[PDB]
């Protein structure tokens, strides 16, 4: 009914969080992690964006160590690392 | 720490050599050097590949003694029914196993006065059954297609690929920054020249390789 | 000679010609009308087997099932997560296909998964590795992809930081450092996995009726 | 014109699991068939 | 087909919801008429002038 | 899904947009325009699907 | 389809005469131990394949007919293999067919050309 919430704690693992963790290692910097709440990865509606994108273009994020994809509108509204895996697209069937 | 080149263009700057008549590679590093010309050969890459029944045993086991308890449980009451009429275990055998054989005995015809349905029936039933198997026996990856394939990216002793040591190719594919795993993979197999790549490939030994597209045409 | 009444066991042990001896055929007319019904039941075995025998989907982007499955009998559909760079992808090739996925819409990621562990979806576009890792940890490698991106986009993954962030060259420079010491080749090794004629219903119907014939055996018999 | 248009079930290893099957198969045959002339 | 012949029968369906889901948006009413011929309408060319 | 005989072809072209023919400049246009819109934003057309 | 030499390539040919040769010498001692089965086994044997052969009168010491039930058995596995490479012997579809980049995916290549220096 409103924009309501609490602050719950969770625990991350996986493939980025161990880039995050060798980051931290290597930059040796206070890293602020916390997940978006406003959906999915990105799509813009009407000069809003949402989730990682609308996080760092609208000056709420510094940076994107998590997993992000690559297309021109992502390339246009910021700026990318180098490659280090080839992620295409394919299609999963029966 | 200075670098420096060998074959031809070591000869050509040090002064053993004055004109390349060669399939010379366009690139930054041999452009900025020497002087190029008005290019001849329009050509491109390709990948040289090597192109070239569950009867009983990987099949499962279920439905065929399936069939033997059928024919046993069948010969059974055969058997029971020439016992109940309304060498007589021989020629019920010989009787219950020529009308499976489906290819000519020397038989005769059993008291079947009450027992020539069962006959019948089993003979349809035992065509039929061979008729489905025949049916479902007639009715019932060598190829790479280029460079993008994640199955060369975590490669086995199967999937082969290779190059000429020191090539342009290899220069080539070594400036790509996301080709570092499948140079890492072609640097194990260096191969000099490429008639020792065609024995390779010749012999059974090799599964892909990576050469220009007019020779291999040529070759085929 | 029993051919005054009892010719049925005689004639459909001639349609399948299992080396059943029945008499001596005396008779020219007897054998030409046994030939002529054996070929009958040659060409009708002939029948029957062409009735049997009648009786990797999509190879490409271009491939003419993207716009209709018409060339099959079974229809099959797609769909695209929302929300994603994926739509921007598809909008920027095709905006045929954003159409062809704008008719068949979907919810989510974990509901397009229990419809295809359900059956409730054909096909799913999503990532190249990461629909190999759903592969190689599903039970009994059954989800298999068509291929593993062949002629598909070949798209990269990034860090992606804000434009004019001086944080960004030492970022750059750590990850050509995990890079090119084999460190990204333990991660991808490490959290990434490498495990990955018959029919049912026809012989049960053909035991229905082998039970109906033992029944009717059973009637013969018993009078 | 002068170089590039110029122009110029197996039974070996695949039968071979059936041949040993079918082999053994005769062998127990000759077998059973050798027992049941020594019984009789 | 028929000279005059115009009953009050019952509409409903695709469109009609969308009309209702269009006054239960705004704060308005409507009265459905259904239109004479079946056809959707051409630039014709008419017999005078 | 109601017959047994429908499929339809390969061909798909002339791909439009179908909406509601409205008239001239009114101001009782905006407002339909935002229900409209409102439709967009939420699963209006996937129930009804 | 002119000829075939897949099912037998001239080197399974000889593993039938050693065949017929041990068919013929079981029933040479079957014979002495007990019927124009003692040099005509090839026809007895051989003939059995194709299902029309005269029926000869087998002995009643159940000898004969269990190979002659496994031989029909291997004539019927090997008429459904025969059957099964039978089954196993438009062509361009359009601009989506994959012979245009190459026909390796077929046997026979083709090739095609249009007018020289031309708007083509
Ligand atoms: C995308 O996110 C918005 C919220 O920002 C949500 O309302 C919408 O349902 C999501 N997906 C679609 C269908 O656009
Ligand atoms: C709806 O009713 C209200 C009552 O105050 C008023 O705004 C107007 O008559 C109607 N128009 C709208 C906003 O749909
Ligand atoms: C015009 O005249 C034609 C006959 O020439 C007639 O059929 C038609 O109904 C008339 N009306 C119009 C405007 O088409
Ligand atoms: C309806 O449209 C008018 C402009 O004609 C606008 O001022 C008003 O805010 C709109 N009301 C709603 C509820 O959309």
């Amino acid at each position: 009914s409103t924009n309501e919430g609490m602050n719950v704690k969770k625990c991350c693992k996986g493939f980025c969080i161990d880039i995050l963790k060798k980051l931290s290692r290597t930059v040796k910097f206070t890293y602020d992690l916390y997940l978006v709440t406003n959906g999915k990865h990105g799509k813009k509606v009407n000069n809003v964006w949402n989730g990682m994108i609308g996080e760092v273009v609208y000056q709420r994020a510094v940076m994107a160590v998590g997993s992000l994809t690559i297309n021109e509108e992502r390339s246009e509204v910021v700026d990318f690392s180098v490659p280090f895996v080839e992620t295409g697209i394919s299609v999963m069937v029966s | 720490n200075k670098k420096e080149w060998n074959g031809m263009m070591g000869e050509l700057l040090s002064g053993q050599a004055d004109m390349i008549v060669a399939p010379l590679t366009i690139n930054n590093e041999r452009a900025q050097y020497i002087e190029f010309s008005k290019p001849f050969k329009y050509q491109g890459l390709t990948i040289l590949v090597k192109k070239e029944d569950s009867f009983m045993q990987p099949f499962q086991s279920t439905l065929w003694l399936l069939v033997g308890l059928s024919v046993h449980v069948v010969a059974v009451m055969l058997y029971l029914l020439d016992r109940f009429s309304p060498l007589t275990l021989s020629s019920a055998m010989w009787f219950s196993w020529g009308v499976l054989l489906n290819s000519g005995i020397g038989e005769g015809a059993p008291r079947s006065f009450s027992a020539r349905i069962l006959g019948m029936v089993w003979a349809g039933f035992a065509m039929i059954i061979v008729a489905s198997y025949t049916a479902n026996l007639a009715a019932f990856e060598e190829r790479i297609t280029g460079i993008n394939d994640p199955r060369l990216r975590n490669p086995s002793d199967k999937f082969i690929y290779a190059t000429v040591k020191q090539s342009s190719v290899d220069i080539y594919f070594r400036r790509q920054v996301e080709l570092s795993t499948m140079y890492r993979h072609m640097e194990k197999h260096n191969y000099e020249s490429a008639a020792e790549a065609i024995q390779a490939v010749r012999d059974n030994k090799l599964h892909a390789f990576i050469w220009d597209s007019a020779v291999l045409e040529f070759e085929a | 000679s029993f051919t005054i009444g009892k010719a049925i066991w005689l004639l459909w042990g001639l349609v399948f010609n299992n080396s059943v001896p029945v008499q001596n055929p005396k008779g020219t007319t007897s054998k030409i009308m046994v030939s002529v019904w054996a070929f009958f039941a040659v060409i009708f075995l002939a029948s029957y087997t062409a009735n049997l025998a009648a009786f990797d989907q999509v190879t490409g982007l271009s491939d003419k099932k993207f716009q209709r499955p018409h060339d099959y009998s079974p229809p099959f559909r797609f769909g695209t997560v929302p929300n994603g760079s994926t739509e921007r992808n598809i909008r920027n090739n095709y905006p045929y296909m954003h159409q062809y996925m704008t008719r068949f819409n979907q919810r989510g990621v974990e509901d397009a998964l229990v419809s295809l562990k359900t059956g409730k979806l054909d096909a799913f576009i999503y990532d190249a590795a990461v629909l190999n890792y759903k592969a190689g940890r599903d039970e009994g490698c059954k989800l298999v992809t068509i291929g593993s991106g062949y002629i598909f986009a070949t798209t990269g993954y990034g860090i992606a930081l804000q434009k004019g962030s001086p944080w960004k060259r030492q970022i750059d420079l750590a990850l050509l450092q995990f890079v090119g010491d084999g460190e990204m080749e333990e991660l991808e090794t490490l959290w990434l996995t490498g495990i990955c004629q018959l029919d049912i219903d026809n012989m049960a119907g053909v035991f229905y009726m082998l039970a109906a014939a033992m029944a009717l055996s059973l009637i013969t018999f018993i009078w | 014109k002068t170089w590039v248009r110029y122009q110029e079930t197996l039974t070996f290893e695949n039968m071979a699991g059936v041949f040993m099957l079918v082999a053994g198969g005769i062998v127990a045959g000759i077998f059973l068939i050798f027992i049941e002339i020594a019984y009789k | 087909g028929s000279p005059r012949h115009t009953v009050p029968q019952c509409c409903y369906g695709f469109c009609i919801d969308l009309l209702i889901k269009l006054a239960r948006t705004m704060n308005f009413t409507y009265e459905v008429h259904l239109v004479a011929d079946g056809k959707f309408g051409t630039q014709e060319r008419v017999n005078n002038s | 899904s109601q017959k047994c005989d429908l499929v339809t072809t390969g061909e798909l072209f002339f791909r439009s947009g179908f909406g509601i023919g409205m008239r001239k400049d009114s101001p009782w246009k905006q407002n339909v325009s935002l229900s409209i819109l409102k439709s967009h934003e939420n699963g209006f057309m996937e129930d009804l699907d | 389809p002119s000829a075939f030499l897949e099912p037998f390539s001239a080197s399974v040919w000889v593993m039938m005469f050693v065949m017929l040769l041990i068919v013929s010498a079981i029933a040479v001692f079957v014979f002495e131990y007990f019927s124009f089965t003692i040099g005509k086994a090839i026809w007895l044997l051989w003939g059995l394949v194709f299902n029309n052969s005269v029926p000869v009168q087998n002995p009643k010491g159940t000898t004969s007919k269990i190979m002659v039930s496994v031989w029909a058995f291997f004539a019927v596995i090997f008429l459904a293999s025969y059957t099964a490479n039978l089954a196993a012997f438009d062509q361009v579809t359009g601009l989506s067919d994959k012979k245009f980049q190459r026909p390796h995916d077929y046997s026979p290549p083709f090739r095609f050309g249009t007018v020289p220096n031309g708007s083509t």
